[PDB]
């Protein structure tokens, strides 16, 4: 997870987060959903792009940004706010 | 004044089991099997 090994191991990314946020994820498995998310923005440098969207019977952008970011210290800082907050109720749909 | 024990008892029987393999789940979520579940308390309370 250092900065050095990632950026040496593989090229760039044009990340996009897609979480389940239906109703069958409330509990033990949306708090480590929470977590695995923000260990995940963990691993991303500012060469990286990416956006959280979030789907139940419907697919939103789980924030302000609305397209894919620069994936700097103060875009994932708004990330993971906003992945913090995140409440889980309705149907999955993996096609939208 | 049919043998009607030996149907009913089938019906309410797989009402039973309709009413068994129902999944719950949590916060207004559902699946496939669970829709033609509710489509068959149709064909279940128009026989009673
Ligand atoms: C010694 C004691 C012996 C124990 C006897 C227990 C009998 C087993 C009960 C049925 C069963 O084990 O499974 C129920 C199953 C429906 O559930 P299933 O599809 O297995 O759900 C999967 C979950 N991942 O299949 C069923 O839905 C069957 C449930 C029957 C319920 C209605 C029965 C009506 C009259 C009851 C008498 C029979």
């Amino acid at each position: 997870r250092r900065p050095w090994y990632i950026q040496g191991a593989a090229s760039p990314k044009d990340m996009l987060i897609l979480v389940d946020v239906s109703g069958s994820v409330s509990g033990l498995t949306l708090k480590l959903i929470r977590t695995s998310v923000s260990e995940m923005l963990e691993t991303l440098s500012d060469d990286d792009f990416v956006n959280v969207a979030s789907f139940n019977s419907n697919a939103q952008d789980v924030s302000c940004f609305q397209h894919l970011v620069q994936a700097n210290v103060r875009n994932k800082k708004v990330l993971k706010d906003a992945v913090n907050n995140i409440t889980a109720k309705g149907i999955t749909d993996y096609k939208k | 004044w049919k043998p009607f024990e030996t149907i009913i008892l089938l019906t309410i029987f797989a009402n039973c089991v309709a009413l068994a393999v129902y999944l719950p789940m949590p916060e207004d979520d559902n699946n496939s099997l669970n829709l033609g579940l509710e489509k068959l308390e149709y064909f279940f309370l128009t026989v009673f």
